[PDB]
């Protein structure tokens, strides 16, 4: 897994075979996992393009990773979606998982559509941000933002 | 891992002809695929991406299609700049290149000129003997040349080379070299070269006697 | 590439904010109010770079999530520290050596 | 938006060599670069890749052991440090840049011209020039044998006869010594009255030998 | 004589295919097709001795599972990694000592 | 818990009290957990023997350990077992747990059994293999193999493994 | 997170910033998590006082932490509490969680109560002991004890 380093306010990357002793790790607090929303990358934040980026897939188990820090989203998505028979496309939110804390706009989309699969993944591969918990799959009735996570080392004390 | 395959390796075509090359992967890589172009001695050039989206600066005549396991590259009209080697690449797994499809303009049938040369005397002085069998000015490109020494086939001791198509006459040329030791050369008296080509109704053979 | 130079981030400081008085669960804050706000700006290299790095990390991280059978992986951060220490300290540390960090 | 590889290089078995790919005319660090090698008469093969940032390096199964890829975004330069070279690794190396994806994928639109690397490990020696005499329109030629390394330039009467001339591609022998052949076709009558001399210019071996061709019995 | 010398193993992939496009879960392979296969053979000692280690390890491992209240413990291997560093560098490191990995 | 080390074409066992400077650990990727099926080590490969090795027990909580590497099983077992009242003997599979990936033959046993206990355990103590998760208790409708888990150190300089 | 040390059998303080080279960590077994019951702190050990400290709260997610070691409790508490409609105030106990192993007296309280909130929390902030798992919320039909947790190193 790639690891970025910050020395005197400019991030350089430290490759794994390479070894720098000058770099200092004092504590675990220095290390951090951060989610970043897609809004920053200039992708379209409107609903029609967003519903197009997401897609359903089966045979693939869900995976969850934690991120301590996250970014304020101008756009947040909450999903309630059912089929013509009334069955639910997305699973109920598991325990310990909550919606995105900071959302300027929460778009609610409710309509019927074909469920072709058991779970929902991002086609581009972006994680769905939640409260400090990133999932590759969408959950019902939970505000989320589209984003990706990185791990960095902070030189807080020298 | 996963390896894709090409159907036409060498496709004989002409200018402005609708051309289709078929590239089928072993596994289903969905929509992630690309097509390239390499002219002789020139760096590989990008033709198409995602099999649907075309690169900028690229002529509009080229198009690509297919999904999952199947893919097709189609050119509605062929041009003088289209004669180069073409490969297919899939990013789903291990970056992998196809055998390639070379494009040629050998519509015309030509008869190969056959000339057979014995090893030079200085080469005999060196202690090495090389007999050279020459095929000149022939398209189509396909040919088969066999070495016969005293009515006996020789395999493994032959090396062969093909020139590129000449711009003026559009003809390919081929050379076959048979290399043997001085002793092996002097033991056998008669050396013959058999040429098998489309242009000739009867496969033609040119031979010489040692020291003649 | 369009990059947002302004980084407005919400997070939960560990010792950052050891204010106290909220540990007690009865009177502790609600899930919505626990978070803290911060802003990093006036830097073109770092903010743009952070967005990019997460973007590249997604690849190795995805292969990692598929590989591990745990539904939720919180052990990702700790492994890097282990590798960091093992890369120097794990081998025999020879004084005045390339892998070793000892200086006289 | 142009890339520049190494001009010419020559090595030995298990040897070390650096290929430098310079990049200019467009932003570097933003994108992820990779090397692709082309063996003579063979399809392209993926060698190594490095993330746009440089944190992640990727190598192929065959090459993972003996190759190392590295980059500097400041100098906008890509270095391929090649160690433990083999005969199979002898190729033209191209350095490319991404087509559409931004440090996410490995598409390639713009390619470098290529850098030649040869691991044949043969002593450089002058080519042997052996003439090929006409029979009986008639054909005559010259044979270059046991020469190393590439290239060899061939001219007739110092280039006087440009037409009806064929120079065949070089061939690898088992001995690891290259051999080349060049021929010309001329009318039967003109052979006696004209003299044909072949010029072989080989720079590395500094061998320039002119061999006259006569049909004698 | 009951040992199976041959070893046909199914396993996960760490860096096997780092191509950069199967990590996405949507176009990624199903859980069933992700595993890789490998074979180790023509070695009597290496193969037979190992079934033996796991067989004996089961003992020490069980008491640990009983001891830990965690329903699922993924940290055993990693704890072992912790212990490795602790045995050597945990205590003052003396040059040319039996415990310390330092050579002049 | 036991930890194995690999020499050059030679196997040794690393004890806890003894300390070794030579053993070099560059990274965590070197460390690996492997699963070997008890079936390969010459036990009789058949269903009747399989019903004798498994047995039921309560009052004991289940424990789960993950294993990264596993072995191809010639024989695998899937269970649907109910009581005389039609109630289900084994619990439903927890989330994240999947059947055994590599099985050449899957033996299916659907039958009535005594089921006087809450959970199912192995008498000799061999673990029940699953998808990258070793468990001491059987799960309803999940294909499994009988095996054990070990922890080993992989050297980087020449890849015998991964 | 605080770490207390016993070297000479007298608690000396290990500050996060401080670095004592003299201390030796041979293994992870040295490190341990220990629960201590409130009974030790001289608080009143009777039910009427116990029911007042707990109060119900929502909007706060539960958190669980493991402790290897625990203390014999003279008094332990099991709760069955429903509302006037018969609905259950507290949620059922999760898997892997068991009652306190050592209890001299188990007080059982079954009565109707307000139960306005989603979960029940402790006002003083003391954790609810269970079998090697400390939780901030009470669980239905589970014997538990009131206590607090520490991390110590063993020489
Ligand atoms: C391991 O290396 C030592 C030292 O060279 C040698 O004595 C021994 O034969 C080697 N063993 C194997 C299995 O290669």
């Amino acid at each position: 897994i790639p690891l970025g380093v910050v020395h005197n306010n400019t991030l350089q990357v430290s490759d794994i075979d390479k070894l720098v002793c000058r770099d200092k790790l004092s504590s675990t607090s220095q290390l951090a996992s951060v989610g970043l929303n897609l809004e920053g990358n200039g992708v379209a934040t409107d609903v029609p393009t967003a519903t197009k980026r997401w897609g359903f897939r089966a045979g693939v188990p869900p995976k969850v990773v934690n991120y301590e820090a996250g970014e304020w989203a101008e756009n947040c998505y909450n999903l309630d979606i059912k089929k013509a028979d009334g069955s639910e496309c997305l699973p109920e939110a598991p325990e310990g998982v909550r919606g995105f804390p900071r959302c300027r706009y929460v778009h609610k989309v409710s309509g019927t559509g074909p469920c072709p699969e058991g779970y929902a993944f991002h086609k581009e591969g972006a994680f769905f941000l939640y409260d400090r918990l990133a999932s590759t799959i969408i959950y019902r009735s939970t505000t989320f933002s589209e984003g990706v996570v990185a791990f960095l080392i902070l030189p807080e004390t020298k | 891992d996963i390896v894709l395959t090409q159907s036409p390796s060498t496709l004989s075509a002409s200018v402005g002809d609708r051309v289709t090359i078929t590239c089928r992967a072993s596994q289903s890589i969905s929509s992630w695929l690309a097509w390239y172009q390499q002219k002789p001695g020139e760096a590989p050039k990008l033709l198409i991406s995602d099999a649907s989206s075309l690169e900028s600066g690229v002529p509009s005549r080229f198009s690509g299609s297919g999904s999952g396991t199947e893919f097709t590259l189609t050119i509605s009209s062929l041009q003088p700049d289209d004669f180069a080697t073409y490969y297919c690449q899939q990013y789903y797994s291990s970056p992998t290149f196809g055998g390639g499809t070379k494009v040629e303009i050998k519509r015309t049938v030509a008869a190969p000129s056959v000339f057979i040369f014995p090893p030079s005397d200085e080469q005999l002085k060196s202690g090495t003997a090389s007999v050279v069998c020459l095929l000149n000015n022939f398209y189509p490109r396909e040919a088969k040349v066999q070495w016969k020494v005293d009515n006996a086939l020789q395999s493994g001791n032959s090396q062969e080379s093909v020139t590129e198509q000449d711009s003026k006459d559009s003809t390919y040329s081929l050379s076959s070299t048979l290399t043997l030791s001085k002793a092996d050369y002097e033991k056998h008296k008669v050396y013959a070269c058999e040429v098998t080509h489309q242009g000739l109704s009867s496969p033609v053979t040119k031979s010489f006697n040692r020291g003649e | 590439a369009k990059c947002n130079p302004n980084l407005h981030y919400w997070t939960t400081q560990d010792e950052g904010a050891a204010i106290g008085l909220a540990w007690i669960p009865y009177f502790g804050p609600a899930a919505e109010g626990i978070y803290t706000e911060g802003i990093m700006h006036n830097q073109n290299g770092l903010i743009c770079g952070l967005r990019q790095l997460a973007n590249e990390t997604t690849q190795a991280l995805q292969l990692f999530l598929r590989a591990t059978t745990e539904l939720r992986t919180f052990s990702i951060l700790n492994r890097k520290a282990i590798d960091f220490l093992l890369q120097r300290w794990g081998g025999t540390c020879h004084i005045l050596g390339p892998d070793c960090c000892i200086e006289p | 938006v142009q890339l520049v590889q190494s001009g010419v290089t020559l090595v030995q078995p298990g040897g070390s060599l650096r290929v430098s790919c310079a990049a200019s005319g467009f932003t570097f660090s933003s994108y992820a670069m990779s090397w692709v090698r082309q063996a003579p008469g063979k399809g392209l093969e993926w060698v190594s890749a490095i993330s746009g940032l440089g944190g992640s390096t990727y190598y192929a199964d065959s090459v993972k052991g003996r190759f190392t890829i590295s980059r500097d975004n400041s100098k906008n330069t890509l270095y391929l440090q090649m160690n433990s070279l083999r005969a199979e690794d002898t190729a033209v190396y191209y350095c490319a840049k991404d087509h559409r994806v931004w440090a996410a994928g490995y598409h390639f639109d713009y390619w470098g011209q290529g850098a030649l690397v040869t691991v044949s490990s043969a002593s450089t020696k002058g080519p042997s020039v052996f003439p090929l005499a006409p029979s009986s329109t008639a054909a005559l030629g010259c044979l270059v044998k046991d020469y190393f390394p590439e290239p060899v330039t061939v001219s007739w009467n110092s280039g006087a006869l440009t037409s009806g001339v064929h120079t065949f591609p070089a061939v690898l022998q088992s001995s690891g010594l290259y051999s080349l052949s060049s021929v010309v076709t001329v009318p039967s009558s003109s052979l006696g009255t004209q003299t044909y001399i072949c010029n072989v210019n080989h720079k590395p071996s500094n061998t320039k030998v002119d061999k006259k061709v006569e049909p004698k019995s």
